């Protein structure tokens, strides 16, 4: 469930920012969803460790 | 100009034309601006005409309604998950195998 | 399989990969 | 003919020093396994993102763009004494050669010559740095480990699209190969020697140990990577309409709006070709945030609404978010 | 004279004004662009003539070539840690021995 939202970011989906936006336009965005996502997958493993 | 990604119908986008739907092969498909990886299918999903696309529980694409045809495609994704390999001791002999 | 473990078995009920026990 | 590389087409990524440590790079490299090409023909020859170059006596390298002289080329000579580095425009034959009486071949810097014995080249040319790379060995490729030793870098700056050979004379054969950015682990010495190397994109079992840092593996199961097939084709369906959306009247009017009483219009159930837009003087806009300038067709939406006014000029930036 | 720029890499620079070289206490030093701290010691291996600066598998700068002469140095860093303390309470003394 929380790796469908948006992080903060313009939109959810996985891969509709590669053409909705500027892959250099992108960067700022993509690196806020990577590192939540990485912060999500984090505190799961944790937990289940 | 504004522009907003909002679930209504997609009515004003680029005159590039479309093509013949093909089934049983996974590839990437544009439906009304959407975009997504998995094969289509037959879709036993049978509802009231009244909704465009569906969600699950994953908050994914599983079905649609293509605008100029109205039937409902199933979607799925193909074969994914890691690889493994089985090998003895290098030491030993070089035979190896691959697990799916 | 006794019965008791038969109604223990019958009471007892995507990127991820559930990997099978040993 | 084909003849398939061995060993060959491994290079020092860096000028560093590791003690026999076990280190994974991945950087411009000739894949393992792959056949190169041997030549024995009397032409053009493509240049993919790294070359790699052998030869048996034969002597003289072109590289350029089209060999011309409306852009930059490359000619170094190396016949016995010195070798030449020069960056011009000249214009070359279709087979230039030469003859060291005669010479039919059609900044500068000097340096030491290059002089059985195997020679081996490989130049990559990325981020305007041309790399040379060279090692003599003595000993048909040769069957046995070794490591390609760096030459000097020139800073040429220039793009390099075909390449050719020269012929010695006072044909032959030649081996050209090709390069492909991969993964290798590659393990150093105390001496700091490359003395052995791998590829983990060609067997499950170079991949098991490409993610165990080690070329000794022990019984067990290792994940590695994951297992996904490729779409084949594209599929897009778009809605049938044809109704040819009324931006020429919304855009070609003879007179707008005011700022402070701007009117609202509606662009909807139409075929929109963002392509007619730019007819209309070079502009100073198109800087959008949230949507892709570069890409405006393949993407869909709906409920557009364009409004129109003025600008003075010194604020047309301002017309922004934030 | 006449600057451009955008057109070519970098061929002609300004002079750098090097210094002599200390050892045994370390100091900030500027190696071909190296940033760091350290004490400058001699070494006992050898390299091949194209190195400038090694590494180790923590990936740090622990040897470098020198690029005045022909010497292969060495780079450690000098003594740190935290410091501990030993006291046996306020209520019995006030006597307190440090511990490095
Ligand atoms: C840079 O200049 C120094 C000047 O001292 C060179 O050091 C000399 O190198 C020669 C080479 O054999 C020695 O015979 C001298 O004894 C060195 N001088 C001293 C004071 O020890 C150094 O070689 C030069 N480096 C380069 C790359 O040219
Ligand atoms: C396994 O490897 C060791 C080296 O550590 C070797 O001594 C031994 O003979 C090997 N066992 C074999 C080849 O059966
Ligand atoms: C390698 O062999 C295949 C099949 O014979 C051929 O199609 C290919 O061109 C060869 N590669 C090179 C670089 O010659
Ligand atoms: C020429 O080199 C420049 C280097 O910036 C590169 O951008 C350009 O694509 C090259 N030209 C061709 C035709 O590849
Ligand atoms: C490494 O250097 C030592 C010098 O003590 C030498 O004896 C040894 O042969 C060298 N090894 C190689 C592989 O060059
Ligand atoms: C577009 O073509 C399809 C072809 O089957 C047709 O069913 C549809 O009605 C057409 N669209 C319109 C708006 O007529």
């Amino acid at each position: 469930k929380q790796l469908s939202s948006k992080f903060g970011a313009i939109s959810s989906v996985l891969n509709d920012i590669l053409s909705r936006l500027d892959p250099p336009e992108a960067e700022v965005q993509i690196d806020r969803l990577i590192t939540g996502r990485l912060q999500s997958l984090q505190t799961y493993v944790t937990q289940q460790l | 100009l504004s522009f907003e990604l909002l679930h209504a119908p997609a009515t004003v986008c680029g005159p590039k034309k479309s093509t013949n739907l093909v089934k049983n092969k996974c590839v990437n498909f544009n439906f009304n601006g959407l975009t997504g990886t998995g094969v289509l299918t037959e879709s036993n999903k049978k509802f009231l005409p009244f909704q465009q696309f569906g969600r699950d529980i994953a908050d994914t694409t599983d079905a649609v309604r293509d605008p100029q045809t109205l039937e409902i495609l199933d979607i799925t994704p193909c074969s994914f998950g890691g690889v493994s390999v089985i090998t003895p001791g290098t030491n030993t002999s070089n035979q190896v195998a691959v697990l799916y | 399989r006794s019965p008791i473990e038969d109604l223990l078995f019958n009471k007892v009920t995507n990127g991820l990969t559930v990997l099978p026990p040993l | 003919s084909y003849t398939n590389s061995f060993t060959r087409g491994v290079y020092y990524p860096d000028k560093v020093f590791r003690s026999s440590v076990l280190h994974s790079t991945q950087d411009l490299f000739l894949p393992f396994f792959s056949n190169v090409t041997w030549f024995h023909a009397i032409p053009v020859l493509p240049f993919n993102d790294g070359v790699y170059f052998a030869s048996t006596i034969i002597r003289g390298w072109i590289f350029g763009t089209t060999l011309d002289s409306k852009t930059q080329s490359l000619l170094i000579v190396n016949n016995a004494t010195n070798v030449v580095i020069k960056v011009c425009e000249f214009q070359f034959c279709n087979d230039p050669f030469l003859d060291e009486s005669e010479f039919r071949v059609y900044f500068e810097y000097v340096s030491q010559p290059f002089l059985k014995n195997l020679r081996e080249f490989v130049f990559k040319n990325i981020d305007g740095y041309f790399k040379i790379y060279s090692k003599h060995t003595p000993i048909d490729l040769p069957q046995g480990f070794s490591a390609l030793e760096p030459l000097v870098d020139l800073p040429i700056g220039i793009n390099i699209t075909r390449f050719q050979t020269l012929l010695a004379l006072h044909a032959a054969a030649y081996y050209v190969g090709y390069l492909q950015p991969r993964t290798f682990l590659l393990k150093y010495n105390e001496n700091g020697t490359i003395t052995d190397a791998v590829d983990c994109a060609l067997d499950p079992l170079s991949e098991t140990k490409c993610t165990l840092k080690s070329f000794t593996v022990e019984k067990g199961i290792y994940q590695t990577s994951n297992f996904r097939v490729q779409p084949t084709e594209s599929i897009v369906r778009f809605p049938n309409i044809t109704n040819l959306c009324p931006f020429d009247e919304v855009f070609n009017a003879t007179r707008f709006a005011s700022v402070y009483a701007w009117n609202r219009k509606r662009i909807s159930n139409c075929v929109a070709d963002y392509s007619v837009l730019y007819n209309f003087a070079p502009f100073f806009a198109f800087k959008c945030y949230g949507v892709s300038p570069t890409k405006l067709n393949d993407l869909c939406f709906t409920n557009v609404y364009a409004d129109s006014f003025v600008i003075r000029g010194n604020e047309v930036s301002q017309i922004a978010p934030g």
